[PDB]
C-alpha cells in the first residue's frame, strides 16, 4: 500500500539561485558527544603568514600521535544538535520555523553529486527519512568497525592542515608562546564547531546544519557571521597540465560545498610528494565558476547543473508524496532513500522492518525532547 | 553562455 | 650647514627609501582636500608630533622671528595646514603634544632647559653692549607643559579643528583626536601608544596605511617598531637645506618609506646557518635595539660608541658573529635576553682599544690634512688618553674623582643601572613605560671592557604615577625662567633661604668630552632628590588661586573632535541628550564603522550642542557658532588585553616591491655614488596593498601555474 518511487539522475530541472543563507543558531560538539548548543568554544580563528611558506612544514608530523574522537561515538551521523538547536531559536518566538526539509549539508552535498559522480567514486550511503510536520533526513554511518595507512596519511593531512593555518582565540587574545607551539600541537577529528543555516532553492525552504573550519577577519556577536566564515581544504602537488584537471575537479566540490550555506571563501594548501606544505592560494566562493568557465568549460557548466538537480530532487521529495500532515500528534512514516545504477530509489520502512519500530518510536531519527517541543505546540 | 548561479532576496518572516 | 651625517648614510646605504612630496600648487582658495592625492596613494591616519612644527615656527632660519605669542600660534596654523594638503588623512589625525615626562628624561630635558638659559644672557649682554631698547628675546623655555603659553596652544588647536571640520566637506567624516600637553606622556610615546592600542582591535583593517610628521631621526626606528609595514614618515628635505646654498612657500619635504627599508633590511640581516629558524620580524627588532643602545635619549653613549651611524654598523657586524651561537634573538616583544646581550656586549669589549686607536689615528690624519672643577668649560678626556694602554683605571678616576680601591665597587653598580636602562627604554618603546620614576644615576657610561656579570639578572618596574605639572616645571626650569611659574614658587627657586637652592644653581662645570670643539659637553647639574622637591613644592599648594590649581591636574581625558559622522547620531543620542544632569555614562567603539576605536563619554570643558565657538587669536577668524555642525567629547584608548606581538598581522597585502635582484644582492655583500640632491627625484613607488591575495605565486599552485606559464 505505501509510497515507493523513482527518480533520474540525469533528468535537470529550472532553478538557477538559492534563497540568500541565513544563520539561525549554531552548536559545538565535544569529543565526548555533549553538544553545547548557542556555544563557540571549537571556533577556530585563521592565521598563517606568507613568510611560514618559506619554511618546510611537514604536513606528515605527529600521525601516530593522533586523536581521531570521531571513529569512537555511538551515533556518529546524528541530528541531536540540529535539532536541540532549532528548538532553541523556536523556544523565544512561540512558533515553529517555517521549512520543509531538517538535514546536514554534507546530506544535500551527497545528493546533488549523484548527477556527476557514479556510486563507487562519489562513495554513495544509504540515506533515511521521516516526517512529524517536515521532512528530517539522516545518513545511514559507513559501516566500519591510495592504499591502508597511505589513504589514512592523506586523510590526516587535512587535518594538520587545518591545526597549522589556526587558533584556538583570536591572534589579539593569543600569547606569543602558543603560535610557537603551534607545529608540536596534538591533531584531532570529531571535535567540530557547526552553524545552523536556512535555506532554500525554488519553493524548498531548507534548514542545513554545517560544520566550519574558522573565521578568517574577525567575529560579530549575537550577529550571523556567515560572511566571516572559511573553508580550508586538502592539500595536492599541481606541475602539469593534467594536474590542472585533477585541480578543478576537486575545486567544483568545494564551491559547491561552500555555496549550499554562504560561506565566501576557500583556502588551498598545495604539497610536494612526501608531505611539505609548498603554497597556499585562496579563492572568493564567488570566482569558481567563472574560473572554472574560463580555464575548463565542461566543469565550469556543472555549477548550473547542479542547481538545476538541486531544485528538481527537493520538489521531487515532496511531490513523491510523503504525507506533510502538519499536526505534530498525527502518526508518523519513515522511509529510505539509495542511489543505485543511475535511478535513486526510495520505499517506505513497513513495520515488519528491524528499523521501522526504533525510528517511529524511539531515539534513533528525533529526539524524545525535540518531539515533545514540538508535540507541545 | 552567460548565465552563473546567483543567490536570491528571501522572504522577510 | 651641510647635510646632518645620519641623513648621508640613509642616502649612502638605502637610497629608494626617499622620495619627493608633490604639490599641486593652484593659483582660488584651495577647496580639495577631497581630490585624489598627488603624493602617491591616499593616506588612512596621520600623527603629528606636535613640538616639531611648534620649535620651527617660534625660533626660525628667517631673520624675522615671529613677535608675539598670538602671531607664533598664527604661524602654526599656517604650517599645520600646509602639512595637511601633503598627507591629506582619510580616516584620523591625531595631535599629540609633549606632557610632563618621565624622570629618565627629565635630567636630560633639565640639562638642555640650564644650558639654553646661559646662552640667552650671553646675547642679552650683546644687546645691552649695542643699546628697539629693551627688545630681549622671548624665553623658548616657555614651550613645555603646564605653562600660559601651552595653555594658550591648547585653546588654538581645538579652534582650528573646529574651523576645518565646520567649513571644509572633504573632513565630512575625518577624526580629529586631540592630546595636548595637559595630558602625560612625550608626543612620541603618545602616538606609539595610540598605534599599538588601535592595532589591538580585533575589526582593525590590516592594510590601513600611516604616517608620522616629524623632525627627530629617532621617528624610522619607531616606525619599524610598530610592524605597520604600510607607513611612511614626512620631514623637510635636509638635502635640499644644502642645494640653497627663498621663503617657506617653497621649502621641499620628503617622504621615508619604511615599506621600502624593510626590503633593504631583509637582505641587509641575513645571516645564514642559523640553528633556529630566521624571522624578519624578530631580526628587525634586535635591529632597532641596536639603535637605541648606541644613540639614546636616557643614557650617555658608551666611549667607544661615538658616532651613531659607524656604531650601528659595528654592533651589526658583532651581531652576524654572535648570532648563530645563540639559542634565540636577543629580543622578544620588548624585553631583553640578558644572557645573549652579554655575549654581543663581551666581543665588543675585546674590539674596544682598537676602535680607541684607530679613532685617535684618524683625529690626526684630520689635523695634519687641515695643516671636578667647581665651575667653567673644562675637559677630562685630556688626561685620560684611551689610544694608550692601561685606559681602564684612568678613566674612572678622572671622571668620578675615585681612588684605585672603589673602581670594582662602582663598575658593578653602574653595569647594574646602565643595563636596567637599556631594558627600560626598550620596554619605553614597545610597550609604554615601566617607571616614571627610574633614572640613571650618573654623568658618564661604564667602557664595554666593564659589560659582564649581569646575564643573572632580574629587571623589575613600578608605574608610579607622573608629575603634577608644577613639580614637572620646578624639576627642570633655572631660576631665570622662573617667570612661567606662579609667583610663590619663584622664591623656592631663588631664596637663598629656600629649603631646595641647591638643585638651581646659578652656574654649574660643564665638561667637553672627546675633546668636541662645540657646545656639545656635558652639563654636571646636581640630580634632584625628588622627596625632598616634592615635599617642598606641595607645602605652597592650599597657597594657590583656584585659576592657579587649574593648570595643575591630570588631563586624564584626550578629546576627539567629529562632524556629521557614521557616528554622530549615535554618540550624540547616548552621551548629550541624556536621561539625568550628570557626565555618568560611556560609549565603546570599534574599528569597523568609521575607520577608529576607543571609548567616549561628554566633554569636560564645558561644551553643548547650541553654542558658540569663538577663537582665541586676533587673526580675523570667523566665531564658528558651529556646536550644530560639530561634536567634541571626552576620548580614551581601549586598554590592551595583551601584551603587544611584533608580528604581522592576518591579511597584509605588501605593496609592489621597489628592490631588484641587484639592490639585495649589492646589500648583502656590501657593494660599493648619487648627485642625490637632483637623482632623488627619479624615486617615486606606489603606496598600499597591491592586489587582493595575502600570498605570493610559487610553484606548486594551481593559480600559481597560469601565473608562471603566462610569465615565461
Ligand atoms: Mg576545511
Amino acid at each position: 500500500m505505501g509510497v515507493s518511487a523513482n527518480l533520474f539522475v540525469k533528468q535537470r530541472g529550472s532553478t538557477t539561485a538559492l534563497k540568500q543563507p541565513k544563520e539561525i543558531g549554531f552548536y559545538s560538539r565535544t569529543k565526548d558527544e555533549e553538544y553545547l548548543i548557542s556555544d563557540d568554544t571549537n571556533l577556530n580563528y585563521y592565521y598563517l603568514p606568507d613568510a611560514e611558506l618559506d619554511r618546510k612544514l611537514d604536513l606528515s608530523s605527529g600521525f601516530q600521535k593522533f586523536k581521531d574522537y570521531y571513529k569512537d561515538f555511538e551515533d556518529r551521523c546524528s541530528l541531536r544538535g540540529l535539532l536541540e538547536t532549532i528548538e532553541s531559536s523556536e523556544r523565544h518566538k512561540g512558533k515553529k520555523i517555517n521549512a520543509d526539509i531538517i538535514t546536514f549539508r554534507g546530506i544535500a552535498r551527497k545528493l546533488i553529486s549523484c548527477a556527476f559522480d557514479s556510486p563507487s567514486f562519489n562513495t554513495v550511503d544509504l540515506r533515511i527519512v521521516s516526517f512529524n510536520g517536515q521532512l528530517f533526513i539522516k545518513e545511514v554511518p559507513e559501516a566500519v568497525n591510495g592504499r591502508n595507512i597511505n589513504q589514512d596519511l592523506n586523510v590526516f593531512t587535512g587535518y594538520k592542515f587545518e591545526t597549522l593555518a589556526t587558533l584556538s582565540n583570536p591572534l589579539q587574545y593569543t600569547p606569543r608562546e602558543v603560535i610557537e607551539k603551534r607545529t608540536k600541537r596534538i591533531v584531532s577529528h570529531g571535535d567540530e564547531y557547526i552553524s545552523v543555516v536556512r535555506t532554500g532553492v525554488g519553493n524548498c525552504k531548507l534548514i542545513l546544519g554545517a560544520e566550519v573550519d574558522c573565521i578568517f577577519d574577525f567575529k560579530e556577536n549575537g550577529r550571523d557571521n556567515l560572511k566571516h566564515y572559511a573553508e580550508l581544504k586538502c592539500t595536492q602537488q599541481v606541475a602539469n597540465i593534467s594536474d590542472t584537471h585533477k585541480f578543478e575537479r576537486k575545486l567544483f566540490r568545494t564551491w559547491l560545498q561552500c555555496f549550499l550555506v554562504g560561506i565566501p571563501r576557500i583556502i588551498y594548501g598545495f604539497k610536494d610528494d612526501h608531505y611539505v606544505l609548498k603554497t597556499v592560494e585562496e579563492f572568493s566562493t564567488e570566482e569558481v565558476p567563472v574560473l572554472l568557465k574560463n580555464n575548463n568549460p565542461q566543469v565550469g557548466s556543472a555549477c548550473l547543473e547542479a542547481i538545476k538537480w538541486y531544485g528538481l530532487l527537493t520538489e521531487w521529495l515532496l511531490k513523491m508524496i510523503p504525507r506533510d500532515e502538519d499536526p505534530h500528534s498525527q502518526i508518523r512514516a519513515f522511509k529510505l532513500v539509495f542511489e543505485n545504477n543511475h535511478l535513486r530509489l526510495s520505499e517506505i520502512e513497513e513495520s515488519d522492518e528491524e528499523y521501522s519500530g526504533l525510528i517511529d518510536g524511539e531515539h534513533i531519527l528525533s529526539n524524545g525532547f525535540k518531539e515533545w517541543r514540538k508535540s507541545l505546540k | 553562455d552567460n548565465i552563473i548561479p546567483t543567490y536570491e532576496v528571501g522572504d522577510g518572516d | 650647514m651641510g647635510v646632518p651625517s645620519f641623513f648621508r648614510w640613509l642616502s649612502r646605504k638605502y637610497p629608494k627609501i626617499i622620495s619627493p612630496v608633490l604639490e599641486e600648487q593652484p593659483q582660488v582658495i584651495l577647496p580639495l582636500d577631497y581630490s585624489a592625492s598627488n603624493p602617491n596613494g591616499e593616506l588612512d591616519n596621520l600623527y603629528l608630533d606636535m613640538n616639531g612644527i611648534v620649535h620651527p615656527c617660534s625660533h626660525p632660519e628667517n631673520k624675522p622671528p615671529p613677535e608675539t605669542e598670538d602671531e607664533m600660534l598664527l604661524a602654526v596654523f599656517e604650517y599645520t595646514n600646509r602639512v595637511l594638503n601633503m598627507a591629506r588623512p582619510r580616516k584620523v589625525l591625531v595631535m599629540a603634544v609633549d606632557g610632563v615626562a618621565p624622570r629618565a628624561k627629565m635630567n636630560q630635558q633639565r640639562a638642555r632647559r640650564f644650558r639654553s638659559a646661559r646662552d640667552a644672557q650671553i646675547e642679552n649682554e650683546a644687546r645691552e653692549e649695542i643699546m628697539v631698547r629693551n627688545k630681549k628675546t622671548w624665553d623658548s623655555n616657555a614651550i613645555t607643559p603646564g605653562t600660559p603659553f601651552m595653555d594658550k596652544l591648547a585653546a588654538a588647536l581645538r579652534y582650528w579643528t573646529a574651523f576645518k571640520l565646520a567649513t571644509d566637506p572633504g573632513w565630512k567624516n575625518l577624526q580629529v583626536i586631540i592630546s595636548d600637553a595637559t595630558v602625560p606622556g612625550e608626543g612620541e610615546h603618545k602616538i606609539m601608544n595610540f598605534i599599538r592600542s588601535q592595532r589591538a582591535d580585533p575589526e582593525y583593517n590590516p592594510n590601513t596605511t600611516h604616517c608620522i610628521y616629524g623632525l627627530d631621526a629617532d621617528l624610522i626606528f619607531l616606525g619599524l617598531a610598530t610592524h605597520e609595514p604600510h607607513f611612511k614618515i614626512l620631514r623637510e628635505d635636509v638635502f635640499a637645506q644644502d642645494n640653497r646654498k627663498k621663503q617657506n612657500s617653497e621649502q621641499p619635504f620628503l617622504w621615508l618609506h619604511i615599506n621600502v627599508l624593510r626590503e633593504y633590511l631583509s637582505a641587509e640581516l641575513w645571516v645564514p646557518g642559523l640553528p633556529f629558524t630566521f624571522d624578519l620580524e624578530r631580526a628587525i627588532d634586535d635591529w632597532v635595539f641596536m639603535c637605541f643602545f648606541c644613540g639614546n635619549d636616557f643614557l650617555p653613549h658608551l666611549p667607544c660608541l661615538d658616532v651613531r651611524e659607524n656604531s650601528i654598523d659595528i654592533l651589526l657586524d658583532i651581531w652576524k658573529v654572535v648570532l648563530p651561537k645563540l639559542k634565540t634573538y636577543m629580543t622578544c616583544d620588548g624585553v631583553l635576553n640578558l644572557p645573549s646581550v652579554e655575549t654581543l656586549l663581551q666581543h665588543l669589549g675585546s674590539r674596544e682599544g682598537d676602535i680607541f686607536k684607530t679613532r685617535h689615528i684618524q683625529e690626526a690624519r684630520k689635523k695634519e690634512a687641515f695643516e671636578g672643577p667647581k665651575n667653567g668649560v673644562f675637559d677630562t678626556d685630556e688626561f685620560v688618553k684611551l689610544f694608550e694602554p692601561g685606559y681602564h683605571e684612568r678613566y674612572y678616576t678622572a671622571k668620578f674623582h675615585v681612588t684605585p680601591q672603589d673602581i670594582e665597587q662602582l663598575r658593578k653598580d653602574m653595569v647594574k643601572c646602565y643595563i636596567e636602562g637599556v631594558a627600560w627604554v626598550l620596554m619605553y618603546y614597545y610597550q609604554g613605560c615601566a617607571s616614571w620614576n627610574w633614572f640613571y644615576p650618573y654623568h658618564y657610561a661604564p667602557l664595554a671592557t666593564d659589560f659582564h656579570g649581569f646575564s643573572h639578572l632580574e629587571i623589575k618596574f613600578e608605574e608610579g604615577t607622573p608629575f603634577l605639572p608644577y613639580e614637572q616645571l620646578m624639576s627642570v626650569l633655572p631660576a631665570a625662567s622662573g617667570h612661567a611659574l606662579p609667583k610663590i614658587f619663584r622664591s623656592l627657586m631663588s631664596e637663598p633661604d629656600s629649603e631646595i637652592i641647591d638643585f638651581y644653581p646659578e652656574e654649574f662645570p660643564i665638561d667637553m668630552n672627546g675633546k668636541k670643539m662645540s657646545w656639545q659637553g656635558i652639563a654636571l647639574l646636581p640630580f634632584i632628590d625628588q622627596d625632598r622637591l616634592l615635599t617642598a613644592v606641595r607645602a605652597q599648594y592650599p597657597l594657590l588661586s583656584d585659576a592657579e590649581r587649574a593648570r595643575n591636574i591630570r588631563g586624564e581625558p584626550v578629546l576627539l573632535i567629529s562632524n556629521k559622522n557614521a557616528n554622530y547620531e549615535r554618540f550624540s543620542k547616548k552621551l548629550y541628550s541624556k536621561e539625568n544632569n550628570n557626565n555618568n555614562v560611556v560609549v565603546k567603539f570599534q574599528h569597523f564603522k568609521s575607520g577608529l576605536s576607543g571609548i567616549v563619554s561628554k566633554d569636560v570643558e564645558g561644551f553643548e550642542l547650541n553654542g558658540k565657538i569663538v577663537c582665541p587669536i586676533q587673526g580675523g577668524s570667523l566665531p564658528n557658532l558651529s556646536t550644530t555642525l560639530i561634536l567634541k567629547m571626552s576620548y580614551r584608548l581601549i586598554p590592551l588585553p595583551s601584551r603587544n606581538k611584533s608580528i604581522i598581522l592576518n591579511g597584509f597585502i605588501p605593496s609592489e616591491p621597489v628592490l631588484t635582484a641587484y639592490d639585495l644582492d649589492s646589500i648583502m655583500y656590501k657593494y660599493n655614488r648619487w648627485n642625490f640632491g637632483n637623482d632623488l627625484k627619479q624615486n617615486i613607488v606606489p603606496v598600499g596593498p597591491k592586489g587582493i591575495t595575502q600570498y605570493k605565486p610559487r610553484t606548486g599552485g594551481y593559480r600559481a601555474f597560469f601565473y608562471f606559464a603566462e610569465l615565461s
